């Protein structure tokens, strides 16, 4: 199913694997550079990045 | 090798301050003898206490006395359960006749004794603490017996790791007259001595390839290049940064703290100054 | 008589009673010596902690006996 | 382990027993003067042993034992230990027959081998249960106190030692009948509903020349948690903590001489000292580690 | 990161000071004739050692003599 905004579970999903390991290998990014690593350049990767954290999860 | 002996830093202990309060009850260092205990698994010996041992001298001869053993046999069972005699210990350096006599005599009461001996007087490095094996070969004629050397373990409890470690991470035994800037200089001595000795082996090992008279190893030269291109560990600035900062700190923490000390003798010298020199 | 009763930690006492006499007899000499109530006082000679309903005519005390004396004590 | 003295070492006379003082000592009791005589227990290193070992041994019940040693001026020194064959419940202890007999026998024959120590104290384990002195403790210790004067009451916790990794071994004594006299109340709270009536003593810890020299041996790789210490990081919280009483000392002694600053000097040399040495360590790493291959 | 990931380097990168900081690295293959060159580095190692040993042992005198 989509997650609203025409996004596939599996797509959310793996976006956030792929944030979460790349917060292993970065001491600090960009965000043009982190949508250029996973897609959603900035619109969302933001929103993604900010709502990982405030639940313990980055 | 033989049976496989497990030996707690309990035992080690007991012997020191047995020999310790007894040099100091007598004014000159004594030989001190006791018994050891533990338990017997299969083929392996495990040595976790000691007791104190009567014994008397008729001229040149050490009698182990039977009945105050038989006494502490039996009053030692009573808290210890699973414990049953194992060995006997002795402080002295290289093996005496005299040690193989009370061996001998001591033998009527286990069938396999340990021999446990303790350097106190130790003039090296080495360790002073050795486990000693005597079982009685099939020599004939005279006992030709020369107790074979073991390579005792040192199996510790949990809660004797707390107490061991509490004990080893003690300073404030001494601060007497010897300044306690000297303990905490030892302790960085001997730890740089042994990097020191590590890193001597490991250049001593790579000059040994690079003559040629060792087989030459491609791993363990690329591991060692790999070690030493890495000596300048973490040359940043924010590093120097840091030290820098820590170093004024430490010095801010002296200068208030050298300065409540001259405050105290200049209270003490105004109080001695105003009554052997007040007119009253 | 000059029965002595010493405690674990070095003090002393000297009694006066005949062996034919009660040990409750010893209970009230050390209770008149020092005062430890009769409850919390426990007494041993040779390693054995003597009872109350012995009396000591047929007993192994033929003087220079020494009474070893503890306090009871109990933990939580 | 050369360049030094290897005689009987300034740590070695702490081991000797003197029996005419002792006597004198005991003929002088100096401790009815002023109650609050003892504030000082140094025990040995082989008597804290033993107790950790005899307190955990005996898993969740409770254990209880006595303790060898002397007294001392203002000290109470406490050599070795001896344990008990007491069976006890998860709560209490009650040593009821055979540890009296245990007591008189194991005191004779530690006698007759040389042991020239008399009974210092008593020792119980709370399994979990804190370090503090409970209502039997409490009468029991007065129980000693009244005839045996000189003693002390040492409570050990194994369970609470064996999961933090800290020794908790508290010394104390009670006080007489009608002995009267953001900060948090575990002051109050830790001690039982007779917090008033015992108070603690200041515990510490000695051992001997050839016990140094043996536990120097004990183990070669604690060199790597020595070169790698990383001192002045680990303890920031005491430091602070320290110069805080510290303050507190100082302002009690500026407000008294308006022999009291002794002790608060002693605090500040301390606190200073173990600073420099921190920051020595430090220098001693950057000398050795990072000045080379420059 | 790619390299990262075979586990021959570890580190991190950092975009803000444009700058990659190594934390381990594995070691490269070397010639014949450069082992004394390494040889050479571990000599200067131990030197250091034993100066700093030596200093320690002047100063610890030096405060007992105090």
């Amino acid at each position: 199913a989509t997650t609203a905004d025409g996004s596939s579970i599996l797509d959310r999903a793996v976006i956030e694997h792929n944030l979460l390991s790349a917060s292993k290998l970065y001491n600090n990014i960009t965000f043009e550079e982190l949508g250029a690593l996973l897609e959603i350049p900035a619109a969302k990767a933001e929103k993604i990045a900010s709502q990982m954290i405030t639940e313990g999860r980055m | 090798g033989s049976v496989s002996v497990a030996l707690h830093p309990l035992v080690i202990l007991n012997i020191s301050d047995h020999w310790i309060r007894m040099r100091s009850q007598e004014g000159r260092p004594v030989q001190v003898i006791g018994a050891l205990i533990g338990k017997q698994e299969g083929r392996n010996i495990e040595v976790m206490n000691s007791f104190e041992l009567l014994s008397h001298t008729v001229e040149e001869k050490i009698i182990i006395d039977k009945e105050y053993y038989y006494t502490k046999e039996e009053q030692f069972k009573q808290v210890f359960k699973e414990l049953e005699f194992l060995g006997w210990y002795t402080t002295g350096g290289p093996p005496d006749p005299s040690d193989i006599h009370v061996h001998k005599q001591v033998c009527e009461i286990i069938e396999s004794p340990l021999f446990l001996k303790l350097n106190p007087m130790t003039k090296h490095t080495d360790l002073p603490v050795s486990v000693f094996e005597s079982v009685i070969d099939i020599i004939n004629g005279e006992a030709t017996m020369l107790f074979a050397e073991l390579t005792y373990t040192l199996a510790t409890e949990e809660a004797e790791r707390i107490g061991v470690d509490h004990v080893a991470r003690m300073t404030a035994t001494g601060s007497g007259e010897n300044s306690t800037v000297a303990e905490h200089l030892i302790a960085q001595h001997s730890a740089i001595k042994m990097l020191h000795s590590r890193v001597k082996l490991i250049l001593e090992y790579v000059k040994a390839s690079e003559a040629g008279e060792v087989p030459f190893n491609h791993e363990i030269l690329r591991e060692a290049y790999a070690l030493c291109h890495c000596l300048p560990v973490l040359s940043t600035d924010k590093f120097k940064t840091d030290f820098y900062d820590q170093c004024n700190d430490v010095g801010l923490m002296a200068y208030l703290g050298t300065i409540t000390k001259t405050c105290n003798t200049m209270n003490q010298f105004v109080n001695k100054f105003n009554v052997l020199y007040d007119r009253q | 008589m000059l029965i002595k009763v010493k405690t674990l930690t070095g003090k002393e006492i000297e009694i006066d009673i005949e062996p034919t006499d009660k040990v409750e007899r010893i209970k009230e000499r050390v209770e008149e010596k020092e005062g430890i109530p009769p409850q919390q006082q426990r007494l041993i000679y040779s390693g054995k902690q003597m009872n109350d309903e012995k009396t000591a005519a047929d007993y192994k005390i033929l003087g220079g006996s020494v009474l070893h004396l503890v306090l009871a004590l109990r933990g939580g | 382990l050369a360049n030094n003295m290897q005689e009987a070492q300034s740590i070695d006379e702490i081991y000797k027993y003197d029996k005419k003082q002792q006597q004198e000592i005991l003929a002088a009791k100096p401790w009815t003067k002023d109650h609050h005589y003892f504030k000082y227990c140094k025990i040995s290193a082989l008597a804290l042993l033993k107790m950790v070992m005899h307190a955990r041994s005996g898993g969740n019940l409770a254990v209880m034992g006595l303790m060898l040693g002397k007294v001392d001026g203002e000290t109470m020194i406490i050599m070795d230990s001896f344990a008990l064959p007491v069976e006890g419940t998860e709560t209490r202890v009650n040593a009821q027959a055979a540890a009296y007999e245990y007591m008189a026998a194991y005191i004779e024959n530690a006698k007759q081998v040389g042991r020239l120590e008399n009974a210092i104290g008593w020792y119980h384990s709370h399994p979990g249960y804190g370090c503090w002195l409970s209502g039997i403790n409490v009468s029991t210790q007065m129980l000693n106190q009244q005839f045996q004067e000189p003693f002390v009451a040492v409570v050990i916790d194994p369970t609470r030692t064996i999961s933090a990794g800290k020794v908790n071994l508290g010394a104390f004594r009670t006080y007489p009948k009608g002995y009267k006299p953001t900060i948090p109340l575990n002051k109050i709270e830790d001690f039982g509903v007779h917090c008033k009536q015992y108070y603690a003593l200041e515990v510490s810890y000695f051992k001997s020349s050839l016990d140094r020299k043996l536990l120097e041996l004990l183990w070669n790789k604690y060199w790597v948690n020595t070169l790698s210490s990383s001192s002045l990081l680990t303890n920031a919280d005491y430091t602070t903590g320290q110069v805080f009483d510290l303050s507190e000392k100082l302002e009690q002694s500026e407000a008294q001489l308006g022999d009291k600053l002794a002790k608060a000097t002693r605090d500040s040399c301390k606190t200073t000292i173990e600073a420099i040495h921190g920051l020595m360590s430090q220098v001693i790493k950057d000398k050795l580690f990072n000045q080379i291959n420059i | 990161i790619e390299a990262v990931y075979t586990d021959i380097i570890q580190g991190k990168l950092d975009q803000r000071n444009q700058l990659l900081e190594v934390d381990f690295c594995i070691g490269r293959d070397i010639r014949k004739k450069d082992i004394n060159n390494i040889v050479k580095t571990l000599h200067e190692w131990c030197d250091g050692c034993e100066a700093v040993l030596l200093g320690i042992e002047q100063q610890v005198l030096r405060a007992n003599q105090y």
